[PDB]
């Protein structure tokens, strides 16, 4: 090899050197897919992460204790989603809100939710599932002027789980109903994920502070687990 | 009791190890998607296994066609032919110990810092810690053939061996309860392999390594005495126990992955 | 020579 | 063209029943998974229930489960909602609706405001 | 009253698979009965480009039948000499999620767009020796699925809004846009010779536009779900068509309709790329699983296939000389395809 | 008044084009096909010492 030739080479090494840089900034840095209906608090959750600080998309960076999260907001697209989803294939989670306090749409959440479950090329994917407004949510409940039962008939034969966890002064009421939406996302969940991927349900309003830090916690045990089952020691 | 090892057994086990190290290492070498932390450490440990069955072969063949005459040697020669080929097996077996400790440090890396996974464990570091074995465990193999009849040898070889033994211990154990928990969670949302696996690891590198360290602390602890003679005159066993270690490594490692098995079934 | 070594 | 004639609504009382068919050209029928959507006067759409390829799955939206009944027919290409027992809030136009690629069972974007394989739909009137 | 349109849109539909029957004599399988075979085309991986970190998206060689554009998801376009490995240029994108790329028949520029919504085109070659954005196109309002160049100047885009663009690049502005599909346009396909470009649209159809004139010329409706890839035929009066069928179609632009199908029932997954080659005869297709597969584009026999990627391949181009095939795919590797005898 | 105004005017730009028998468009596609059937690399391979991919 001669003259240009070798020139040709030089510039290719130094794109290596480069590219070998690059790698670095992009094996630290964890995606996330931030997906949810308009009314789901999806926005003021992004709003809220700048704490920890016609476009089609919007790109939310914020860091937990020295690890960099690259969260993703779709913005101006259509309705129909079954293309550019198949993006998201080689994100770390879905992080998924949810409104439990419109009982008229937690059946089209529930729909969305299977649909995203039970994708062929997401089904590596966690889903990180924000049940957000549970304060709404506990009014409505306590008001007792809009029931659930006609939107889920089932409700009636539903018992708190003694899995529970109840906040001090929660009402039997509002933590059935809670936990009745929590266990209705996990029936889904839990029908088809044949161990590649779980879901973390957590129950949040959107002035928590703390929600960097379960996203944080959810990303760790989501890769603890995907390693510990690569060891088999899962 | 004595088990019969010296002859064809000892020399085709051997055959069968460099084999199965052969096929790791070259799996690795082509397919370049896989050259990894995780998976240089793993070709690193089947690259020493490699030499522990390739010299081990050679001093089995070497002493073989020295036996029923045919090839002769000065006597003044043959013993630093030994001694090279020991010091060549000897840092061969300090390196493959080094490396499954180093596949554990790593997977603990990766389960434990799990996030900061890339930054704190990367290729370049990975080569580093590859290199520093390799020399000290030829640095170490030749002072420890050189010195072999003093004591300290012995001691440090057993004293390295039980520390390898705590550390793969230690971090597999704590890997193994973070384990259980998970399992744990996930048993509370949706309403034992852990444990073989881990059995299995730790009693095959204990089984097949532990004995010949044992050998070595009777040779200093009761160099002489009837109760300890049936451990040394099974000492060829116990060789063939760190070469049938060296086949069963690239099982528990290599094999272990299912793009491995694709790249090996071509 | 020997197999190996502190036989 | 892939196309679904949705062919049977129309008025009833409180109480009353009415039995939905969809009649479907232009594709392989059997490979794929199947719907009712439906839209009630100044809503946006809902899903009501849903098929699987052979009837080996059906499910419903909580306030259908007793209610209606899907019922299909590969070998004439046919899709039903056998619905026994109507109520006011029924007062909806209903559609057949197809999940967009065979052999699969994520069901995306039949509910989407615009939709390539959902039919004209017909209108239920619960008086 | 919508209905008598509505009707009337009806009896027209009729009348137009009246008039495609009327013309239907003999299928093209009939007349190629007597076409001597193929043969069994295999190819061997003569080289694998390597190096980028996610999926590989969109790739497109350039007219000189050396240079490839490839794009990933982690933002970067690499520009590759096929005949070396050689990384000829590496562009970090402004957004990550690109899922189109084009690149120009001038040689001198390259675009890339997808899901910001953008058609962002870099010169090459500037005075300063470095690459640099010379236009962000905007004014789609959905991601932007292909672009193909026209000319130094004329850029045809698609998008997820169901609309196509053509852009003045030096004015950064619409000239036209092209309308009425009812779904998200997946693939454009530009003629050889550039006054007429095909698009398929996530409904059953494709449609054939005229670039000086503006409005759809035909549309055809054979598929049974979402186009994802087409391509011309090389004479410029056919098209090929990748669907999630798991079939590919060929559509004749002056019989008005299907010649042939092409479809294996013992695959039952998406065509995700298409290309013909040179002659035309091959018909190479990309697939969900993790394959390419070659057709006797006149008889429907599956001739060949390339089984080396490790993900489901994402897209796939001829040389304009036919001497090699491009394929890239999620497992981030392009490997360069050929026969030799 | 309703946008079916014009997926109808459309349909009626598209009902009045000329269409060949399928016969002659078939025949115009082989011919072509066979009148570049040695252009071709991919299906007449040529030599190894003039691929630029391997030697
Ligand atoms: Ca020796």
């Amino acid at each position: 090899l001669s003259a240009e030739d070798k020139a040709a080479v030089e510039r290719s090494k130094m794109i290596e050197k480069q590219l070998q840089k690059d790698k670095q900034v992009y094996r630290a840095t964890h995606r996330l897919l931030l997906l949810g209906a308009d009314n789901s608090g999806k926005s003021t959750i992004v709003k809220q992460m700048r704490i920890y600080h016609t476009s089609g998309i919007f790109e939310t960076k914020f860091q937990v204790d020295k690890v960099n999260f690259h969260m993703f907001d779709v913005g101006a697209q259509r309705d129909e989603r079954r293309k550019w989803i198949q993006c998201f294939n080689d994100v770390t989670a879905i992080i998924f809100v949810v409104d439990s306090s419109d009982y008229n749409r937690l059946q089209e959440a529930l729909n969305d939710f299977k649909s995203i479950w039970n994708n062929r090329w997401l089904r590596t994917i966690s889903v990180i599932l924000f049940l957000n407004k549970q304060d709404l949510l506990a009014e409505k409940v306590l008001a007792g002027k809009s029931k659930i039962e006609d939107y889920f008939p089932e409700f009636a034969r539903y018992t708190t789980p003694e899995d529970a966890t109840p906040e001090p002064g929660e009402d039997p009421r509002v933590t059935r109903a809670k936990y009745f939406i929590r266990d209705e996302f996990l029936r889904i969940s839990t029908a088809s994920g044949d161990g590649r991927h779980y879901c973390y349900p957590h129950f949040t309003c959107s002035v928590d502070t703390e929600n960097a830090r379960r996203i944080f916690n959810d990303c760790r045990d989501i890769i603890q687990r995907m390693h510990l089952r690569q060891y088999e020691l899962l | 009791l004595e088990v019969s090892i010296s002859d064809g057994l000892f020399l085709s086990l051997g055959l069968v190890s460099l084999v199965e190290n052969a096929l790791v290492v070259a799996t690795i070498a082509k397919n370049r998607n896989l050259h990894s932390p995780m998976y240089c450490f793993i070709c690193c440990l089947a690259l020493s296994d490699l030499l522990v069955s390739g010299s081990n072969v050679l001093e089995t063949a070497v002493i073989l066609l020295l036996e029923a005459g045919a090839l002769v040697a000065r006597a003044a020669v043959l013993q630093q032919l030994d001694n090279v080929i020991d010091v060549i097996t000897c840092s061969s077996m300090l390196s493959s110990l080094c490396f499954l400790g180093a596949i554990a440090v790593d997977r603990y890396i990766s389960i434990f810092y799990a996030l900061r996974y890339h930054s704190i464990v990367t290729l370049p570091r990975a080569r580093r810690a590859v290199a520093a074995i390799w020399v000290a465990s030829v640095v170490f193999s030749t002072l420890f053939i050189a010195y072999y009849d003093h004591v300290a040898v012995l001691l440090c070889l057993v004293v390295f061996f039980l520390a390898m033994l705590v550390l793969m211990a230690v971090l597999y154990v704590h890997m193994l309860a973070r384990a259980c928990q998970h399992a744990q969670g996930i048993a509370r949302l949706h309403k034992l392999k852990g444990a073989v696996t881990l059995t299995i690891l730790l009693g095959i590198f204990f089984l097949c390594w532990g004995p010949f360290f044992l050998h070595l602390t009777l040779i200093v602890l009761c160099p002489e005495h009837p109760t300890c003679g049936c451990i040394f005159k099974n000492f060829n066993l116990f060789l063939a126990l760190i070469i049938c270690n060296a086949i069963i490594d690239p099982l528990i490692y290599a094999f272990h992955s299912q793009e491995l098995r694709r790249t090996l079934k071509e | 020579l020997d197999h190996x070594r502190w036989k | 063209q892939v196309q679904l004639q949705e062919s049977g609504g129309g008025l009833v009382q409180p109480g009353g029943s009415l039995r939905l068919s969809c009649a479907a050209s232009g594709f392989t029928f059997s490979n794929y998974k199947m719907n009712w959507v439906r839209q009630a006067p100044g809503k946006g759409l809902e899903w009501v229930s849903d098929i699987s390829q052979s009837g080996a799955s059906i499910s419903y939206t909580g306030s259908v489960k007793g209610r209606f009944t899907i019922s299909r027919d590969n070998a004439k290409n046919t899709l039903y909602l056998q619905m026994n027992s109507l109520k006011p809030e029924d007062t909806a136009v209903y559609y057949c609706a197809r999940c967009p690629a065979p052999f699969t069972r994520d069901c995306f974007d039949v509910t989407s405001t615009t939709y390539a394989y959902r039919g004209q739909g017909t209108q239920v009137t619960v008086s | 009253e919508l209905d008598q349109l509505r009707q009337e849109a009806e009896q027209l539909k009729n009348q137009i698979r009246d008039a495609r029957k009327a013309c239907a004599d003999a299928t093209l399988s009939q007349i190629t009965n007597n076409i001597d075979p193929v043969g069994r085309i295999q190819m061997r991986t003569r080289r694998t480009l390597r190096g980028h970190l996610a999926k590989i998206y969109a790739m497109h060689w350039g007219t000189d039948s050396r240079l490839l554009v490839s794009a990933s998801q982690d933002g970067k376009l690499i520009i590759w000499d096929s005949y070396t490995t050689n990384k000829v240029h590496a562009i970090p994108l402004r957004s990550s999620w690109v899922m189109t790329c084009a690149y120009a028949p001038s040689g001198n520029y390259v675009a890339c767009g997808g899901l910001d919504n953008i058609c962002s085109i870099y010169n090459l070659k500037t005075r300063e020796g470095n690459v640099r954005v010379s236009r962000e196109l905007a004014g789609h309002t959905g991601y932007l699925s292909c672009c193909r160049f026209l000319d130094d100047n004329q850029i045809v885009t698609s998008s997820g809004d169901t609309t196509c663009a053509l852009w003045d690049i030096e004015t950064g502005q619409q000239t036209t846009t092209f309308t009425g599909h009812t779904g998200d346009v997946m693939s454009l396909s530009l003629a050889p010779d550039t006054r007429l470009f095909v698009s398929g649209a996530c409904d059953a159809s494709a449609k054939l536009w005229d670039v000086r004139e503006g409005m759809c010329r035909q549309t055809f409706t054979g598929h049974e779900s979402d186009i994802n890839a087409i391509c011309f035929f090389p004479n410029g009066n056919a098209f090929a068509t990748g669907s999630d069928d798991a079939t590919c179609r060929l559509f004749d632009l002056r019989a008005d309709q299907e010649l042939m199908t092409y479809s294996h029932d013992n695959i039952i997954c998406g065509i995700t790329s298409v290309s013909f080659s040179k002659s035309g005869r091959l018909l190479l297709a990309g697939y969900d699983d993790f394959n390419c597969n070659v057709w006797d584009a006149l008889k429907a026999d599956r001739a060949g296939v390339l089984a080396g990627h490790d993900n489901r391949v994402s897209c796939l181009g001829v040389t304009d000389d036919g001497m090699a095939v491009a394929t890239g795919s999620w497992d981030s590797f392009l490997k360069i395809w050929n026969g030799s005898s | 008044i309703a946008q079916a105004r014009k997926l109808v005017e459309q349909l009626k730009m598209e009902a009045n084009i000329d269409r060949i028998k399928v016969s002659k468009a078939a025949a115009d596609l082989m011919a072509y096909c066979e009148a570049h059937a040695k252009e071709d690399p991919l299906l007449t391979p040529v030599p190894a010492s003039e691929n630029p991919f391997r030697e």
